[PDB]
């Protein structure tokens, strides 16, 4: 039993807007065309707000001939510690990064950053397929439908698979509040005052 | 915003040339080649033979 | 998967109204000419009240020959530093600034100001984006047909969607409240009070 | 993108009743004189309260040979300090100021006012053009068509356009309670106790 695949996806979601199930999706005579744009949407909406497993720590870019920084086609957002830098105030701006404090789209030093990218759909792990999925169906059917009984139906879904995937989310990464900034090497050894007092 | 719908009882009643806002609903626009009948609804024309 | 663009912005536009996407945005003779008007209303109605990502600090202004401050025709707001002109206050009016303290238009010496900038949708970051295209979506919608509930479901998801989005600005941006008005160079470490303990 | 202009807010206007755009201002052949004056109106509503972008600071009057205040035809209030002149009372009435203490219209020195101006739609700047546009729309709808769901998606979207506005207006303007009447030229440094304590 393999993970979820694209036209299982798009199975389900068709189902759950309440039509029958189509074969496949390549030169499909059907909505295929709509369940994709649905699920691409949902899942670049998703993953632009940056989560454990789509982030990079520490990567260095370089600049060009003209000491000018571009970024990727698929880079959501870009980090620069303020401590490390105290004089430079960066801010993306479409695919370059600005130089807010100095206005000027030049630097002097390459740069030490953590990104966020945009993965595609064979790259995901399963808890944010499952998420993606239910997300698109119900914005879909909102979106084309607008009954009653079938969004009240969906909104109950759409809870329960947010709640199951936030909860896989945190047990997998250990999110920590002692730790304090991610970017410091773990000197923590988080003891336990619940075993070692025999 | 209700989301409501109607149905269309019968197409046996052939082509107008109408406005579309003064024609009985039921009416349609272009027909070929069908044979409108009251016994089986709206079907393809018999075929035609040889002799 | 790629940052959002235009035509996938207009084409999210017309399906969330719920009518047929359209194929491209050159030469079509559809209402896309009227979903991109929406969306360009909206982007300006967004960037007029200034953001991390389209605010220049520190910037300085040159006048004219006739002692005059002119601004281009994409500036929406700038703010000078009480402390820093006692004797001189000024208020935007139209493209030129006004002394009101003196009910002068002329000025003496050149100016060190804070300027924000409406910016085209190129240079728009991604979570601006989905923000202007849900915003413009449903005021469209509304515009248009004119219904209640649609309206309600767009407010839900408006809603998520500005939620969204404040947190990601929050996050990029690392704002704070030791620090005073940012105009003053960071002499702040933030000492973290939690870990270094041991 | 520039700033909006009389013929995007007029369509606005219009958009908002929910009727078809209009193409032009001059010559026209629909509701384009009821969208003028509402916005005309809403225009001068709004600006005669007096804000921060149109107040003229300790400006001087002149009398005309027979002692006589005339102001211009364009000044919404004159406010004269108590303190400074602890002999007359004056108050504004029609064009020409009255003592109100001493029952005369002709006065003994020329005053030293703040007063109020009513700016021309050219020169608001872009809060205020927003705020003014959103304000007019729901006014001539309620006025004009008066049904139930309008009216209710006009308040909502009018009640964000006053926030918004509002927020916009004290973020530029920088009121402070220290200071005392803004008469006085600034005394105060408002000493943060967030940052000086390392």
């Amino acid at each position: 039993a393999a993970r979820t695949s694209f036209l299982d996806a798009v199975n389900r979601v068709l189902q759950m807007l309440g039509e029958a199930p189509v074969n496949s999706l390549q030169g499909q005579f059907g909505l295929a065309k709509q369940a994709e744009v649905a699920l691409n949407d949902v899942s670049r909406t998703i993953q632009t707000e940056g989560w454990s497993f789509n982030t990079d720590l520490e990567k260095k870019l370089e600049r060009n001939s003209s000491n000018e920084i571009e970024l990727s086609s698929n880079v959501s957002r870009v980090v620069v510690d303020n401590l490390e830098y105290p004089d430079i105030d960066v801010v993306q701006r479409g695919d370059k990064l600005y130089d807010r404090k100095n206005n000027r789209y030049t630097f002097d030093e390459d740069l030490i950053v953590d990104m966020t990218t945009i993965l595609e759909w064979d790259l995901l792990p399963e808890h944010a397929r499952q998420y993606i999925t239910i997300k698109a169906g119900r914005q879909l059917q909102e979106a084309i439908i607008g009954s009653a009984e079938l969004t009240k139906l969906n909104l109950t879904q759409e809870v329960e698979a947010r709640s199951a995937f936030l909860e896989e989310e945190t047990t997998k990464s250990e999110h920590s509040m002692l730790r304090g900034h991610l970017n410091r090497t773990s000197p923590v050894n988080t003891y336990i005052p619940s075993r070692t007092l025999e | 915003m209700p989301l409501i719908s109607s149905s269309i009882p019968n197409l046996i009643n052939g082509v107008s040339q109408q406005p579309a806002a003064l024609r009985l609903a039921s009416q349609a626009e272009e027909v070929i080649n069908c044979m409108p009948s009251p016994v089986e609804g709206l079907k393809k024309r018999p075929p035609m033979q040889h002799i």
